[PDB]
Formats: structure tokens, C-alpha cells, sequence
């Protein structure tokens, strides 16, 4: 085992590919559903937990193995989202105004983004590239940036005045903020109640579904304007029934788990990367 | 010998009588890395013409090839029209 | 082995020069050639076969010399030269067919097969004629330690092998980048590919190298190469090294740039091409390095800049190939052609009878599986049931 | 040059036919000729090599003559003749090289390296042979005026080109129209491609013509022409004719529908075919005209009809492909061969002894130059030189 | 053949090319530095050009010395052979063009053609020696 | 050649059987063979040299025969017999050193050294003498093939090449498991290392094995195999295998248990021994696989337990090793000993002239890389100097 070491690996075309492991990736794997609150309201049972969990059993999961959350709603469910649980789905009700919400879910969620933090009362933070963004979480997550110049003097804004200060999110539960790369800014975040991390993307999580139960395809993950890619595990079905919602994805349960992949990170074989 | 125009122009040739040779890249490209390059006040067709219209030595030849300065004045002082012509082409040449 | 090629280059001449209507003066040599293989031939006693399926057969030589007094040959003559000829004919097939059966771990070159073993004797020595054919005079310039050399047009001296290395992958295996290649008969065939086109490499210039070590050394090779290897110039799917799931190949061929074709012998370059197609020469070598690069494209028209994002989707992956013709070469080992039809002749004496699976030879005669390994001993064994071969399909078509 | 092919005939006659046990009647007549070559090349220095790396070597004669009171050969007879045959061997192989490493702007055909020079003289005219292979042959026929002939298979006529032309294109490169080519050897293949899949040409076809001359006649030529040019078929990124910018190709490989093909002699049509793929046939031919055209089928089902839209952005480019392989040819001058090795030996031979680049021939002997410019200049010294090559190739390999 | 042979820069009247094969012909407009008002009328900065300035080269070759054949002003074998072919109707050939056509002759002269051109050349002079 | 070491033999046994006072019927025979050398080698005119600093030399014969009217040998006699074969022996010694410096990529076998090639002719058969020495004698044999071997005292067949290879790794090094070892010479010390002491493996057994592959096979070797590699029971520091790092090496030496040696000759095995320690044979073996385990002690004193935590930092890295020297063998090629100087005459002869790097052989006779790649054409070269190396120890010293 030669953990941490870019090891180039020789395979052969001749090679008669094995046999199926859906068997294996639902008798081990553990399916994880993530739903809203006005999902049971309308729904209106109690024992729907126990059904579906019987219904997946049925389709080949066991028993323990298929385990449900809720949330409020996708903007309070957006403050620190963890998904510790080994194959992630999230039913995401689409709604109008809430389509940058729901994108920075997206991309939350969908892309591992590894990440450090930032002391906003010291330090000048500069954005580095293309995949590096500050992810802001909180109650009320005011970010406002003051871009500097070359002798750290304000452009718009004045160092000592908060006011002129160019706001780019205004009390969001959570703000993927980018700004210029290439230039040095004075943040100012309400430190008592949102915490700002200086984070960069890695490559996707395999690991998470999104379901957008509603509209049009609006997620874009990218925040790159040019590029709007259309991910596999970006889903989106139509609805007028919760059950009926449901019953889609326990039958296309197969298809889903298809689409997704065991998280890299969490395999033994990223050990010295970044193994979490 | 090889020779470079500086617009792309490329010839090969011998010292003691030119009769020019096909050029060898890669050998050239070699070559010009660590040998030590000469300016070529006296083109290589200038230098040809030279030769058949008048007949130069072989040292001459040899310190034509060099630009070496103490045997080039002495075809300008022989009046010699070929290095004339060329050395006004070059001044003329040295517009703007 | 030498005295049975004898025989057939004189069988052979009596069946073609001896025929109705000649001058004698035209086959007085092959008459007295004929003559002489007769009496030593005649007395003499020889058993052939006896192993799988071939028969036992037994041979016994009496036969009337040719007469010599015809000034010009008439039909009376041939008739019984063809019943001298056929038996003859016969005889060397079967002597042949053994000899190219049989085989040995130790000693390969010395003669198996017992008829040929009694024809090595002192007796026969009379009985050798010439010895001009390439693979003949490659036996006796080899028997003498002198070089040797045999021209193949189109030398499947690759062995068979399909595959690709990846210098970094995921379990997604959505971000891939490494080569793959198919080395068989005559052909290199070797693309590499990024799924990134360099994005992220040092001056956006990604580098591949191919190592290629041939089993034996080739001489005086005429080689074709040209850019975008077809056979990874089409989408695929292909199973992953484990064999666990399967990734897909999207390609999109970008131009190798700065090529470097160096052709070694004994780790020392013996020749270097650089960006230089066409028909190229290898004067001598023993292995092949083809490097080439990926170089992402500076300027871009929107469409292929759209084929190349930043982000991670990379819906389409670039791609850089070479191919790699030997188109003819020479080479001092005996191998299989395009042009020859010695090993098909020896895999198919083989078949005929049902000769088991023998010491050195794969089973089947599997021309990869006896590349791939070469031992001194098959290569012994190889130009011995060779050169029998040969000397059969003298007579035998 | 006549005098070198018989030494090297009668060498390799007696390294073949003087074998042991062998009877005199086989080999009378060689010997010979054995003895009239010792006896006129007794008493005569030779002195070859002197350029480059290849080391000056000089010859000396004084050889014994070969017996006749024998009936059949043996050891001491075969051992003598040994001894002699390596020291000629040698002689021959070293003239050989000397004469193929050297060149002349003037005069090609007349011997250079003195030693063959020396031979050429008078006083060595007794020791030709007989001129049988063909390149000697060629060589008489051509050293008289009458008509000559070389056949080869896969001839490498066409000098290696991968190109293209644009008959429409605009900066963005999103809708063009045109052809790209790749001529290599013996093989070429066009791919006419339109990105709006003719959709405003007369009649929905657009025509496609592509003209290659070369740069000697071919006689008796058998073609294989097929649709799908392989190389054309699949997505690339390609430069722009100036390389500032690059633009995207994305090829659908329709059909090549009343495509001709035009084998002309001198602007004369000679051969015409129409529409008519597979093994064919060119008497003579200067030059090859293919044309097709790219027809828009007219019904097209629902996915087709998607693929080509009467918008602008044309997601895929239509295209129609031809391949064209020379199988085998025959040539009043040589040409370099997939089964010969002649250009082989002789660029080996250059660069073993670093030969500096000569007057005529380009630098590395690269036969894309080398047939690019084939000067009369050039074309007689490459026979001379692979007469020389063949010669030598008869007893080294 | 590439093989820059002579070059002859500010020279007019009777030259000498040893050998070639191309003619490699090179001149230059110069606009004139100074100038009377007439010729600056002709030439205005404006866009009209009512006047079109150019530049010229005759090249004659006297006399030359052919490896093969060609048809020259001196000798009648050119001519000699076209009549003797049209005179008769003699159809279309395999390798001359019709009507003994001097231009498409030598524009394609392949070495076919120019041995068979030298043939007949070679049989008019034999007949001019007697027949004229 | 033959004639060659005839001449180096017949002069020793003239330097030393031709003694004052010694019997005429001592050495009647001797002063008959010494007069055929001289009656030979009279009347010719040899050159040796040009080629490095090894400078031209002419050698001119005109000597008297020894005389042979004297019952019993004087000290007038030894003087005349002093005056031509002190001559004598350094015609011999400059014909040796030229040959040496020589090379070529083909036909080595055939003598360089025009001087030699002059000695090679047919007047100079009449000096052979006899071919005893082992050298000699394979020569004849190889060049007309019986099965030959040249027998070596501790040969250095294996180049030198000491690394290490880790089947378990981290970037901190802390837990390493793996290989290390060093073929030098005729020594094979190999060390399987576990810095977990098997903790986790299968059984608490740790499976340990190492390839060596000759380049050439060995016959009737003898090889003494003791544990405890020698040099891996030492603590070190390491490079790392990409260089960036270097890791702490702490061994702590467990024995080998179940340690298997298998010799192989192409792919299968032909020896096998197990738990066999000290001197044992391999008939015929071109490859050694060295298999060996690292057991963790089921019992444990406080002292070792201390030794061998379960928890990660592992201050001691268990080890077990092997120890294989290669005492004597026969080998069908050749190659260099601890024995025999040859390769050292070569390398010396080579360097004292400053020859320039010829195309076969590395520079300097680096036998490393000579025997690394070992290819026919440099095998038998190498077997050409050799045996002139031994021709000329025969009388220069
Ligand atoms: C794969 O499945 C086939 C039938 O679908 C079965 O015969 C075979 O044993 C299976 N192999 C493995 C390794 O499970
Ligand atoms: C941001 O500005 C407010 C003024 O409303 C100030 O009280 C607060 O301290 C600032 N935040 C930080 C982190 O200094
Ligand atoms: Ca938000
Ligand atoms: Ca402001
Ligand atoms: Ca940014
Ligand atoms: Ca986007």
C-alpha cells in the first residue's frame, strides 16, 4: 500500500470485465434521503417512514440501511450542510427568488470544496484563481468587501468608513462570494454570528444527488457565467404529489445510486490526499 | 558553410569554391546552439557572384566568409563593384 | 538438413528442367545430380513418422539410373523419371513433415526425426548439391559462425498487445490522462490522451513517452510513421484496470507536436527523428522510444474553446496519436512475415496430425505467446522447423 | 558496375554451389569462371574507402587457381576456395559501400569511387557473368536506350502531405466548406467536408476535385479504392492556413455518391471510373484526378434532420471520404518499396560512416525531399546507387 | 534545381546563363523621389489613378544548347513532320497531341514524348538530306 | 586467429624449452615447428597500428632458420634463438594490442587488425600448432558449435545495481514494508524489511521474494546461500524513491523461515531447495527467485516485546535477509571472473591509447553496462578480444 504516491497503473484491453456489484453497493452502502418538512406535512402519516423503508427493502435495500432527514427549507438547511452519510440524496423544492439559493446549494454540496479560514479583523484576503471562492454560513451573513489597491488604499470605500463599502450579500444563510482574482479586499462580516471561509474546489463529489422537485434547469454550479454544465447527478422531476415524488425515487432508485459514486475522499485508497 | 536570411532564406555552401550544398536542418539547428556565429556583410549571393564574375583566392574567400575587415578594404579600395553595391545596399538600407 | 535440401532442389529441377522435348545438353548436370542421388540412395532403408497422428512408413530405394545417351528428350524418358520422381517427392515430404513435428529443449539446431538423423551421415554427404535459397544459405552461414540475415516485408515482431497505463485517475475516472497503445504484427499504435488537455500542466504542454523493446534485434528497417493513431481515434468504453467498472474514452485529436522518434540499440540512441513523417530508415535497433506531446491550443476559435472548459465536466477528452509501420526490415533470428508462409506451413503440419503439446513451442503454436518469451532454445528450434518448412514448400504447394 | 555485379554473382554462386561432398558436374562451370576472375584480378591493387568514417582499405590480389582432376568435391578443395571467397567477399562489400556513399552533380551515371572506377576498364571485361537480377538488367537497358521497368509493391511515390483547402471560411470558422488531404506513400485519402451539409449549392451537391501528379509515370497499376478516408473521420482540432487560430472539425462521414476517379497521362485521359470501388486498374498515369460530391439526402429521418439544420451554428460538419492505395506498380525509375531494402542499405550506410550531406541528395537521404525534387541529376545517381545497393545486397545481409 | 547558377543584378543587354532550368526574374517600381509638375499630376496621393505606373523586362534567349529536342527558327524539322502528318490525315497518336501542337507539347513532355519526338526529328533530317 | 595463438604457443614453448644444456630429442619436434614459422612468416612485410595512440609499427622478416646438427643444445645456440624470439614476441604483442582496440557492430568474429586479417590468409595455415589453452579450444568450437563453456571462478554475471522496493509506503515514512538489495559481482544480498514486524499481515507472516534474472544461463553453478544480508543490518537514511525525501532505516534481524530458492531456465524450474543453507548447485539456470517470510515470533521475551509495539511509531524495523555468492560456474558465453585478467588486458590496452568509443562496446569496457545489455553482436566481440587477451598473456606479462 503505497499511500500518497501518483503510481501510474497498466491495464489491459483483453481483460473480461466482471460481474455486477449493485448487489454488493446496496447490501454494504447506506441510502440517504433528504427532504423538507412541508414533504410530511402534505404527505400526513407517521408510519411513512417504516413503509418506505419496507418498499426499499423490497427493491434490495436492508433494512437499516436507508435512513431519512429533514429540514425546514433548502435556505436553512443551506447553513453548514453535512451530509455524514454514505449515499447522499436531496429532494429540493424549486420556488421563484430562491434560484441563486439553490444553485449555491448545489454547488456546495455537489463539489468538495477544501477550505481554510479567515480572520477578517487582520488579514487582506486575495482570491487566488478560477476555483477559489469564500463561502460564507450564518444567521445573517452581511459581507461587505472593500477592494484595495496597490498601496492598500480603498477604491469605492474607505478603510475607516463601513458604509461605502461594496456590499455583495445581504443577509443570506449562505454566500459563495467571488470577486475580482487578483486584488487585495478588506472584508467586513458581523463576526458574532456568520463565520467566512477562504475555500477552492477540488474535483466533484461523486457522492451526493440533487433532486429539484420543481421548474426549469436553473442550478449552475459553475460560477463561471460562459460555462453552464449539466452535471448526471443534478436531476429534476416534475411534481404535484409528495408520495408520488417518493415512489419515483424508490423505483429509479437503481438508476440514482447509478448515477452517483462512492465518495473518493472517503475511500482507503485517497489515505495522504485528502482523506476524510 | 550555412547561411540565414533573417526572413527565412537559407543556403549552404562550400568555402573554397561555392558551389552551394542542400541545407541540413537539425544539423544547423545543432550547430548554431554553441558554434560561433558570423554577420554576413557579404551575402552569400553577393559573394557568389563575386567569385564568378572575378575569381577570389582562397584566403580571400576564407576572410570574405569571415567578414574579417583588413582584406575587406582592400576590395573596396580595388573599387571592387560587387562589395560596392552591396555595402551601399546596406547603407541605403539603413533608412528611417 | 543441408543433404535434404539437396534432395528437394534436385527433385525440384528434375520435375521442372526434365521435360518432353529438351536437349540433353540442358539437364546433363541435373541427369548426373539425379544419378548420383540415386545409387547413394539406393540399398539404404529409412523409417519416417510415428509421432500423433503422422504413420509409419517405411522406405526402401531401388531404382534405375537415367539414361544419358538421348540426344533430346522424348516421352519415353519422362515417364520414368515421374515414377522415380514421385516416390522421391514422397519421401522428402514425409521426411520433412517428421523433422518439423519433432522438436528438443537441448541441442535444437542438431537434426530430430531419425530419417534425418541417417541422413546427416557420411554415405549422404555425396548427395549435396547447392545450397542457394535465403533460408538454406542463412543455415550454413549460421552453422559457420558468420553473420546472417533474413529480409521481411512487414515482420509481425511486436507480439500482441492491447492496453494503456494512466498516470492519474479517480474512481469517477471523470479526469484521466496516460496513453494507450496496440503493439501487433508490424504496427505500433500509440495515442495519448488528457482529459484536461493540459490545463494544468507546466506551459499547458503535456509529455508522453512509449517504450516499445523489440525480442530480437532489426536491421536496415524501412519504417512509415504518421500522426492520429486511428485505431484510439473513436469514442470507446473500456474496463478499468482492476476490472471493477468501466470508463469512457471521448476523444478529441489535438496534433502531436515536437515528435521524437529515437530508435536504441543497446540503450544508446542509434537514430532520432524529430517531426520528420513520412518513410523514415533505422539503420539497426533493438528498442523504440516514441515522445510526443499535448500542447493545449494558445489561440481558439469559440467552438473548440467550448470543447475545452475550466471547470470538471470535460465532456470531450483530447487526444494525441502516432502509428508506426515497419513496412520491411532484416533481421538475424528467424520470424513470422506477411510474406512468408513458413510459420502457417509448420502450425498447420502441426494441426494436420495432432501432435501433442511439445516442451519448448506454446500450445498451438501461438506466435504471441512464442515472441514473448524467446528463448535460445525456441529460437533454435524455431529456425530449424523453419528452414524444413522451406524446403518442403520447395515441392509441396 | 557490370564487372562488380558479376564478382558478386560468382561469389555468391561459389559460396552457394562449393560445398562439400558436391559432385564437379554442378559446379564445372563456376569454377570456371572462378579462375578467369582470379587470374585477371591477380597482380592488382585496389584501394577503397576515404570519406567520412569509412576507413581506407587497400587490396591486394595473389589467389591460387581451383582444381578439375576432382569427381567430387571435399574438404581441402572447399577450405581453399573459403579462404579466397572471404577475402572477395569482403573486397566486393567495401567497393559497394565506397560507391554508395558517393555522389556527383555531374554525370551521374559514370562510376565514382576509383576502385570501381578501376574496374571498369578494359582489362576487367572477361569477368562478366551474367546479368540477371533486375536492377543489373534495368541497368543494361537503360545504359543502351531501351525500355526499362522496376515493379514494386506499395510504391512510396507520393511525397508525404497532410493538407487542406478552404473553398469557404470566415475568422469564426463555423461554417466552412473544402477539402483536406493526407498523401503518404503509396496511399492517398481526401475528405471533401461541408459544414452546412450543401445546403444552398445547386441542386444540394457540392463538388469536391483533387489533383495529384506524380512525379513519374506508373504502368501497369493495381489500385484499391475505397469510400470513409479513415483519417478525416473523426473530430480534430485543426490550425488556421496562417496558424494564428484554431478551429474545430466534427466530421458525420456521409456517402461519396457519382464520385470519378481519373488516371491521366500528359492532361489525356487514359482511365476513368465511375462510381466503381475496389480493385482497379491504371495503364499510365502522370497524374490522378478524384472527384466526388456531397449530396444532402433528400428524405431524411427525424435524427439526421436534426444533425443538419438550416440555422447557423452547424453542431456537426458533413463530410464525404475517398481512399486510394497503389497495391503494386511498375516504374521506368526506381522508387523506394515496402518490400524491397534498398533505400535502407543505402541511408544505413551513409550514417554509419556520418557521410557529409553530399551535393545531390538531400540531408539523412529523406525520401520525402528526395522524391519532392527528382531532377534527372538525382534520379540517376539514386539508380546508380541502388544498383550498387542490390549488388551488394546479393552477398551482405 | 534550386542551384542558384548566375545572377546578373543591374545588367542589360547580351548576358550568358552556363546552365538552368528556371528564370528567376526580379525587379522594382520606385516611385520617383523628385518631380516635374507634370509628372506630378499624373501621380496624385487621391484615389482617382487616372495614370497606371509600370515596370518592364524583355528576356530573349539567342541561342542555347539542349540536352534533348526542341523546335527552333532555324531548322524545319518541326515543320517537316506536321506536314508530313497533316498532308496524309494520319489520326490521333497514343502520345503527341493532336495536330503536332507545339504547346501542349512541351507544357507535358514527358520522356515518352520526347523520345518519340526525337525519333521523328531524327527521320526528318534524313528526309531533308534528300526531299526538301 | 588460430594462426595467431600457434604463433604465441610456438614462441613460448621456444623461450622456454629452448635452455642451455637441454637434449636435442627435447626439443626436436619444437625447433621443426619454430622452422615452419620461420620459413612462413620470411619475406613479409606486416603494419600495426594507427588507430588511438597505439602508433604505426612495420615488421619485416628476413631471419635464418635454428639450427639442428647439435646433439645437445649450447649457450650459442639460446643467443641466435634470443635475437629472433625476442623479435618475435613483440611482433606478437603489437598484433594482440591492435587487435584488442579494435571493433565492429557485425561479423565481429572476423579478425580487425588487417596485420591479423594478413595472419588469416592461407600461407599462414601451415604455422597452426595447437589449440590447448580454454580460450582457444572454445573459439574452435564455438565456430564450428559443439557445446562449449568456459569455466569461471566467482563470475561477475550480475551488474551492479543496489535499490529497494516498498509494497507498503507512506509520505512520512513512518510504516514501511518491502525489499531492498544489491547485485554486485557474483553477490546477491537481498533484505525483505517489515517495520511493523507482520503485525497486520496474514498469519503474522510477512511473504517476501526477489527475481534476479541472468543475462546469460550458468551451468553446473555452485553457489553458497547463507541468511542475514549483510549489508541491510545496519541503521541507515534513504533517498526516497522519488529523491524528494530521505527515510530512516532502524533493522532489527529476525531470521529467514521457509526461505525457498527456485532456479529457473526459461520459465521453469530446474532446481528447487528449501531451508538449505551453505554450499549447494544449479545445473542449468538462467533466473534465481528468492522467496522468504518474515514470521513475528509467536513467543516474546519483555526485551523484543518492548521491541515490537502494536501501536504506529515503530522506533525498530524488523528485517530478514539472504546472502548468495556465486562461487564457480560454467558459462556457454563469456564473461569476466575474479580469476582471470582478461577484461582487465582489454580495458588496459583500451585506455593506455585513448581509442575513441567504437559502435559496439561501452566507453571504457564499462562491463556494468556491458553486461546489463549484452546483445550477440557485443558477445561476440567481447569473446574475439578476450581470446586475443589470452594469446598475448601467453607471452607478455
Ligand atoms: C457472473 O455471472 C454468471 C452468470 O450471470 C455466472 O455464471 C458467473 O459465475 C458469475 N461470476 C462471478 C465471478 O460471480
Ligand atoms: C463591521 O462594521 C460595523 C459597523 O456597523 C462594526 O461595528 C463592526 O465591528 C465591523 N466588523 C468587524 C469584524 O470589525
Ligand atoms: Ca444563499
Ligand atoms: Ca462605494
Ligand atoms: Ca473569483
Ligand atoms: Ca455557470
Amino acid at each position: 500500500q503505497n499511500y500518497g504516491l501518483n503510481i501510474p497503473i497498466t491495464g489491459s484491453m483483453d481483460t473480461v470485465y466482471s460481474n455486477s456489484t449493485r448487489e454488493e453497493v446496496f447490501l454494504t452502502s447506506t441510502l440517504c434521503l433528504y427532504y423538507p418538512t412541508e414533504a410530511s406535512t402534505q404527505i400526513s402519516d407517521g408510519e411513512w417512514k417504516d413503509s418506505l423503508s419496507q418498499m426499499f427493502l423490497i427493491k434490495g435495500w436492508p433494512t437499516g440501511s436507508v435512513y431519512f432527514k429533514e429540514y425546514s427549507n433548502i435556505v436553512d438547511f443551506s447553513v453548514d450542510p453535512q451530509l455524514y452519510c454514505d449515499y447522499n440524496l436531496v429532494l429540493m423544492k424549486y420556488d421563484q427568488s430562491l434560484e441563486l439559493d439553490m444553485s449555491e446549494l448545489a454547488d456546495l454540496i455537489l463539489n468538495e470544496w477544501l477550505c481554510n479560514p479567515m480572520d477578517i479583523t487582520l488579514y487582506y484576503y486575495q482570491q487566488s484563481g478560477e476555483s477559489n471562492k469564500w463561502i460564507s454560513m450564518g444567521s445573517s451573513c452581511t459581507v461587505k468587501v472593500c477592494p484595495l489597491n496597490t498601496q492598500t488604499l480603498g477604491i469605492g470605500c474607505q478603510t475607516t468608513n463601513v458604509d461605502s463599502f461594496e456590499t455583495v450579500a445581504e443577509n443570506e444563510k449562505l454566500a459563495i462570494v467571488d470577486v475580482v482574482d487578483g486584488i487585495n479586499h478588506k472584508i467586513n462580516l458581523t463576526t458574532t454570528t456568520c463565520t467566512i471561509r477562504n475555500c477552492k474546489k477540488l474535483g466533484p463529489r461523486e457522492n451526493v444527488a440533487v433532486i429539484q422537485v420543481g421548474g426549469a434547469n436553473i442550478l449552475d454550479i459553475t460560477a463561471d457565467p460562459t460555462t453552464n454544465p449539466q452535471i448526471e447527478r443534478m436531476m429534476r422531476v416534475n411534481w404535484k404529489r409528495w408520495w408520488q415524488v417518493f415512489y419515483t425515487i424508490v423505483d429509479y432508485i437503481n438508476q440514482i445510486v447509478q448515477v452517483m459514486s462512492k465518495r473518493s475522499r472517503s475511500l482507503n485508497s485517497a489515505a495522504f490526499y485528502y482523506r476524510v | 558553410v550555412m547561411e540565414i536570411n533573417t526572413e527565412g532564406k537559407f543556403f549552404a555552401y562550400k568555402i573554397n569554391t561555392f558551389d552551394e550544398v542542400p541545407f541540413d536542418v537539425n544539423k544547423f539547428a545543432e550547430l548554431v546552439t554553441d558554434s560561433p556565429v558570423i554577420s554576413a556583410i557579404i551575402d552569400f549571393k553577393t559573394l557568389k557572384n563575386l567569385n564568378d564574375n572575378y575569381g577570389i583566392t582562397r584566403t580571400e574567400a576564407l576572410n570574405l566568409i569571415k567578414s574579417n575587415p583588413n582584406m575587406l578594404r582592400n576590395f573596396i579600395n580595388q573599387n571592387n563593384p560587387i562589395i560596392r553595391n552591396r555595402i551601399e545596399q546596406l547603407i541605403l538600407q539603413c533608412k528611417l | 538438413m543441408e543433404v535434404l535440401y539437396s534432395l528437394s532442389k534436385t527433385l525440384k529441377d528434375a520435375r521442372d528442367k526434365i521435360v518432353e522435348g529438351t536437349l540433353y545438353s540442358n539437364v546433363s548436370d541435373l541427369i548426373q545430380q539425379f544419378n548420383q542421388m540415386i545409387v547413394t540412395m539406393n540399398g539404404n532403408d529409412f523409417q519416417t513418422g510415428g509421432i500423433g497422428n503422422l504413420p509409419i512408413r517405411n522406405w526402401t530405394f531401388d531404382f534405375g539410373l537415367l539414361g544419358t545417351t538421348l540426344l533430346n528428350l522424348d516421352a519415353n524418358y519422362v515417364e520414368t523419371a515421374r515414377t522415380t520422381i514421385e516416390y522421391f517427392i514422397d519421401f522428402i515430404d514425409n521426411v520433412c513433415m517428421d523433422e518439423m513435428v519433432r522438436e528438443s529443449q537441448r541441442n535444437g539446431v542438431a537434426p530430430q526425426s531419425e530419417a534425418l538423423r541417417k541422413l546427416a551421415g557420411i554415405k549422404f554427404k555425396r548427395i549435396n548439391f547447392n545450397n542457394s535459397s535465403e533460408y538454406i544459405e542463412n543455415w550454413n552461414l549460421q552453422n559457420r559462425r558468420q553473420r546472417t540475415g533474413f529480409v521481411f516485408h512487414k515482420p509481425n515482431i511486436f507480439p500482441y498487445s492491447a492496453s494503456f497505463t494512466l498516470n492519474r485517475s479517480q474512481p469517477m475516472h471523470d479526469n484521466l490522462m496516460g496513453t494507450m497503445w496496440l503493439n501487433a504484427g508490424s504496427e505500433i499504435q500509440v495515442a495519448g490522451f488528457d482529459y484536461s488537455c493540459a490545463l494544468n500542466a507546466p506551459a499547458n504542454i503535456q509529455q508522453f513517452e512509449h517504450i516499445v523493446q523489440l525480442r530480437r534485434a532489426l536491421t536496415t528497417a524501412t519504417i512509415t510513421l504518421l500522426p492520429d493513431a486511428e485505431r484510439f481515434s473513436f469514442p470507446r468504453v473500456i474496463n478499468s484496470a482492476d476490472g471493477a467498472t468501466t470508463w469512457f474514452f471521448n476523444p478529441i485529436i489535438l496534433r502531436p507536436n515536437n515528435v521524437e522518434v529515437e530508435f536504441l540499440l543497446n540503450g544508446q540512441i542509434i537514430n532520432t527523428y524529430q517531426a520528420r513523417f513520412g518513410t523514415i530508415v533505422a539503420r539497426n535497433f533493438d528498442t523504440i522510444r516514441l515522445s510526443f506531446q499535448l500542447m493545449r491550443p494558445p489561440n481558439m476559435t469559440p467552438a473548440v474553446n467550448a470543447l475545452f472548459p475550466q471547470a470538471q465536466p470535460f465532456q470531450h477528452h483530447a487526444t494525441v496519436g502516432l502509428t508506426l509501420r515497419i513496412e520491411s526490415a532484416v533481421c538475424e533470428s528467424v520470424l513470422a512475415d506477411a510474406n512468408e508462409t513458413l510459420l502457417a506451413n509448420v502450425t498447420a503440419v502441426r494441426q494436420e496430425y495432432a501432435i501433442p503439446v511439445g516442451p519448448v513451442f506454446p500450445p498451438g503454436m501461438n506466435w504471441t505467446e512464442l515472441i514473448t518469451n524467446y528463448s535460445p532454445s525456441r529460437e533454435d528450434n524455431l529456425q530449424r522447423v523453419f528452414t524444413v518448412a522451406s524446403i518442403r514448400s520447395m515441392l509441396i504447394k
